[PDB]
RNA sequence: UUAUGUAUUUACUGACCU
């Protein structure tokens, strides 16, 4: 995401799997990472949708609800056209708080 | 630097130049191995071989000289072998 | 033998693979030359750069794109 | 100050031209490129004419244009390569009388 | 359309406004001016009549001079590097004839 | 192996641009091409400074901000700054009160003075062109 | 033909020339195969001395014209002048490349 | 007249000033952007329309003051002074090699026409009024959402390929109102509060009144 | 008088977070 500067993501060829977001992260666009305008779907590779990993968040790895999309922002800048935009790592935010 | 007149290990036999590579291996370590003598072979399977590579991942087991006299063993046997047209080094040719 | 020079890649940071990018030490000869290529892959890219091109010549477009595609391949000169 | 842009007489140079059952029917059509248009021709066999049947403006530059017959089919479907990082792969409806749409995936960034 | 053929690649014309005319000014890079053209082809016809000729035929020299293709039809001959053939054409707008030419030099 | 800027400022077409550091860069020749290259504009002033870009304006005091013309001919400064002062005075006692009986229609200005500001009287400001680059004083030097 | 950038041959044994400068073409094919009279040679005759299998360049004999397509690509200068005394206007292009070069002039009628 | 229009093939427009009682040639105005240009025409005293080898047209208004008495050594940005300004650019796709003001039917009215490189002729038509401008304005808004391209190449982004667009509306986007189905058509002309047929006659109307 | 290194509060940022 944009807040948590050290998440990193998947960046491989999108496939034609089309990208969930989680209950608690609807609406949010993946990139510029907010609510309004959303405008084309996300396609994520096909390791990152992989049996125990499908229909699953993209951001939260949680169990997704609806389907994941992109800013009229995050499109016109073509922010869309680079690789699937799945987070990978889970670093230093929701590992500690799982630890308090 | 003399490990880069390219090889191609179909014009080479290896299974006569496997007993002398452990030989050497036993000389150089003391003991015996498996798994870096199956190095040997695994990393001289392709037809193409890469030799930095081959320095660096016996580096890593040896010491950097013993890699270092060990490449510059291996690769003129392998040249040795590869002028001939029967696969055959100087020192196995010979003796 | 080979001395030290053991650098396969590191931290990716930001995995710059998008080449003719270049970094803070990118020489002028290097920044050139990924101009030079550029243009080229933008010139038989568009077909009308290609006209254009093709008309100042009397030229074929195959020819045309056989010249400039055998000269993306050191276009500005040896390093 | 405000304009306002027209075609008169729209662009007729072929950079790329391919043929095949796109109709779906026993004749063969012409699928031509004038680099931002897309048209199709028929050959009318009898008298030897050439007759456009449609002209689209893709308002892109057809890098590339290929046709293909999938295994076992009648119709070729007309496969388009351009600026955008798009392949989008096209099917002559003759009955609207247009180019349906069939996919359109993305790959890369544009230009 | 109504086409009036010409020679080479025409640059740009300008008009005579008084008793309208276009002059024109044809250009083309790797092209012979025709006067390099009929030299080209005698040279071809001496070395053709030159080339051991004793046991002959110069039929193919003279024949070879006289039969003169269509260079729309057959693709106009191609002069290497650096050279230019043009000319430059006054032409009726309303017939499109050439009512002059003016050819320059080799590589002018 | 860095030639000084005699001989560089000598090579040069455009001379007038050869500064102290551009010996001691790593491709000199190009620097001052793009450096004397058209339509370019400069590197910011502050990049060989000591103070971080904008701590120099440390004790000087300046006006709040300039409201545009047409926002101030809508009276909504005169309201705001009104119902501010009124405000000023109240106690938590009544900051409290007025949060669960509140008196309403405070501004209640119109739409149309608004609209008609934003759209019958918008007025083009002052822009500049893409070379005049900002520095520190940049508005104390006004005496051009 | 004139040098094309594509060619389509169909089946029912036409020749589709597209011309990059200039006019397109539609030709029929009269003798396919062509195995009768021409000096053919190959690739595994032992010929030396460079390419050494020459031809003589000669008219049509295997297609006969059939349509002309239009183009004023490429239209390098044009004009908008009312020289023919007509009440509209009229364009004066120049077209073509090379050999294949046209004024071309311009009018909102028809044929 | 007393003015001099230099097109580099690199950079852009020079404007130069010839002087009666000198002969000098003084460099007075030039343009910010580098542009290829190909050829150009003069539309106004100010403005001068000019086109690219890449596809663009721009067209360039001097500024209102922009005095022309400069009598002759630091530029601006190591060029003239009185930088000017364009207050068009359009991607076109083709290299445009002819441009000219002209009026092609009588009875109609001035046009910019454009005659480019791969065949293809067109027009850029000015706006009457403020209306006209907003309603194709909208229309073509709409016609880039239901309506996108084939290559799914984006058209803002086809037409600001190199240069942003600025005050052009693409009308051959605005024709293919007349090619979609008529569900399609209902809902942008009820968008637009209007009908199909009166979107298609005043669609028609621009072209009727200053070409063919 | 620009300035460092640190012990060190106070303010501030990211629609950060069950
Ligand atoms: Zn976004
Ligand atoms: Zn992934
Ligand atoms: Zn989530």
């Amino acid at each position: 995401a944009k807040h948590h500067p050290d998440l990193i993501f998947c960046r491989k060829q999108a496939g034609v799997a089309i990208g969930r977001l989680c209950e608690k992260c609807d609406g949010k666009c993946v990139i510029c990472d907010s609510y309004v305008r959303p405008c084309t779907l996300v396609r994520i590779c096909d390791e990152c949708n992989y049996g125990s990993y499908q229909g699953r968040c993209v951001i939260c790895g949680g169990p997704g609800v609806s389907d994941a999309y992109y800013c009229k922002e995050c499109t016109i800048q073509e922010k869309d056209r680079d690789g699937c935009p799945k987070i990978v790592n889970l670093g230093s935010s929701k590992t500690d708080l799982f630890y308090e | 630097e003399c490990l880069e007149k390219k090889v191609d290990m179909s014009k080479v036999n290896l299974e006569v130049i496997k007993p002398w590579i452990t030989k050497r291996v036993t000389e150089i370590l003391g003991f015996e191995d498996d798994v870096v003598i199956e190095f040997i072979f695994n990393q001289l399977e392709v037809k193409n071989p890469d030799s930095k590579m081959m320095q660096i991942n016996l580096t890593g087991f040896l010491n950097g000289k013993n890699a270092r006299e060990f490449m510059g063993e291996l690769w003129p046997l392998l040249l040795s072998a590869q002028e001939n047209i029967a696969g055959i080094p100087s020192a196995f040719l010979e003796l | 033998m080979t001395d030290r020079y053991t650098i396969h890649s590191q931290l990716e940071h930001l995995q710059s693979k998008y080449i003719g990018t270049g970094h803070a030490d990118t020489t002028k000869w290097e920044w050139l030359v990924n101009q030079h290529r550029d243009s080229y892959c933008s010139y038989m890219g568009h077909f009308d750069l290609l006209n254009y091109f093709a008309i100042a010549e009397n030229e074929s477009k195959a020819r045309v794109r056989f010249n400039l595609m055998e000269k993306m391949l050191q276009p500005c000169g040896p390093p | 100050m405000f304009l306002y842009n027209l075609t008169l007489q729209r662009a007729t140079g072929i950079s790329f031209a391919i043929h095949g059952n796109f109709s779906g029917t026993k004749q063969q059509e012409i699928v031509v490129s004038r680099g931002k248009i897309l048209e199709l021709l028929r050959p009318d066999p009898n008298t030897g004419k050439v007759h456009t049947l449609l002209t689209v403006e893709v308002f892109g530059v057809i890098r590339s244009l290929m046709a293909f017959r999938l295994t076992g089919g009648t119709k070729d479907y007309i496969v388009v390569g351009s600026d955008s990082g798009r392949i989008v792969i096209l099917e002559y409806q003759p009955s609207k009388n247009m180019f349906e749409k069939i996919h359109q995936e993305t790959f890369g960034k544009s230009g | 359309q109504v086409a009036f053929p010409l020679q080479y690649t025409p640059r740009k014309f300008v008009i005579h406004p008084e008793s309208n005319n276009l002059i024109i000014i044809e250009t083309d890079h790797n092209a012979y001016t025709e006067a390099t053209k009929a030299q080209r082809k005698q040279q071809m016809a001496e070395e053709m009549v030159e080339a051991a000729g004793e046991d002959l035929a110069a039929e193919m020299a003279a024949a070879f001079l006289n039969e003169n293709l269509p260079e729309s039809i057959f693709g106009a001959p191609k002069a290497g590097n650096g050279q230019w053939a043009s000319v430059i054409r006054v032409m009726n707008p309303i017939q499109g004839n050439t009512l002059d030419l003016v050819q320059l030099e080799q590589n002018e | 192996n860095r030639f000084t800027v005699a001989e560089l400022k000598q090579l040069v077409a455009r001379p007038d641009v050869v500064e102290m550091h551009d010996v001691t860069a790593q491709d000199p020749k190009l620097l001052v091409h793009l450096k004397a290259t058209r339509n370019s504009v400069p590197v910011p002033r502050h990049w060989c400074f000591k103070r971080k870009y904008l701590q120099g304006k440390r004790g000087i005091e300046k006006p709040p901000f300039e409201l545009p013309d047409f926002i101030k001919r809508t009276g909504i400064q005169e309201m705001r700054e009104a119902l501010q002062e009124k405000e000023e005075q109240k106690t938590m006692k009544s900051k409290m009160r007025e949060k669960v009986r509140p008196k309403m229609g405070k501004i209640d200005i119109d739409y149309q003075k608004l609209h008609d500001a934003f759209f019958k009287w918008q007025t083009k400001p002052k822009l500049t062109i893409h070379g005049d680059l900002y520095y520190e004083g940049k508005e104390f030097e006004t005496r051009l | 033909v004139p040098v094309a950038a594509a060619m389509c041959v169909l089946k029912t044994g036409f020749l589709f020339v597209a011309s990059e400068f200039g006019n397109h073409y539609l030709y029929q094919i009269a003798h396919l195969g062509d195995d009768d009279e021409e000096p053919e040679f190959s690739s595994a005759m032992p010929l030396e001395e460079g390419d050494t299998f020459f031809f003589q360049p000669r008219p049509l004999k295997n297609l006969v014209l059939v349509d002309e397509l239009d183009s004023l690509s490429p239209i390098l200068f044009c004009q908008i002048a009312d020289l023919a005394n007509e009440d509209t206007p009229q364009l004066y292009v120049a077209c073509g490349r090379g050999p294949r070069s046209s004024l071309r002039v311009l009018r909102h009628g028809l044929e | 007249g007393h003015r001099v229009i230099v097109s580099d093939v690199q950079e852009s427009f020079i404007w130069v000033r010839y002087k009666r009682n000198e002969n000098q040639l003084i460099i007075f105005a030039d343009d910010t952007y580098p542009r290829w240009v190909t050829t150009a025409s003069l539309l106004d005293y100010d403005t001068v329309a000019g086109a690219d080898k890449f596809g663009n047209i721009c067209v360039v208004r001097l500024p209102p003051n922009t005095n022309d008495e400069v009598d002759e050594d630091r530029g601006l940005l190591n060029g003239a002074s009185q930088k000017a300004e364009v207050i068009m650019n359009y991607h076109v796709g083709e290299t445009v090699l002819s441009l000219q003001k002209t009026t092609l039917i009588p009875g109609g009215s001035e046009s910019l026409v454009y005659t480019t490189l791969s065949g293809g002729i067109g027009i850029l038509v000015p706006f009457t009024s403020h209306e006209d401008h907003d309603f194709f304005q909208h229309v073509e808004m709409h016609l880039r959402s239901e309506h996108p391209p084939l290559c799914g190449r984006d058209h803002l982004s086809f037409r600001s390929y190199y240069f942003p667009v600025k005050n052009v509306i693409d009308g051959d986007l605005c024709e293919q109102f007349n090619s979609m189905e008529p569900n399609k058509q209902k809902n942008v002309s009820e968008e637009l509060d209007r009908t199909p047929p009166e979107v298609s006659k005043k669609l028609e109307d621009i072209r009727t009144r200053y070409a063919f």
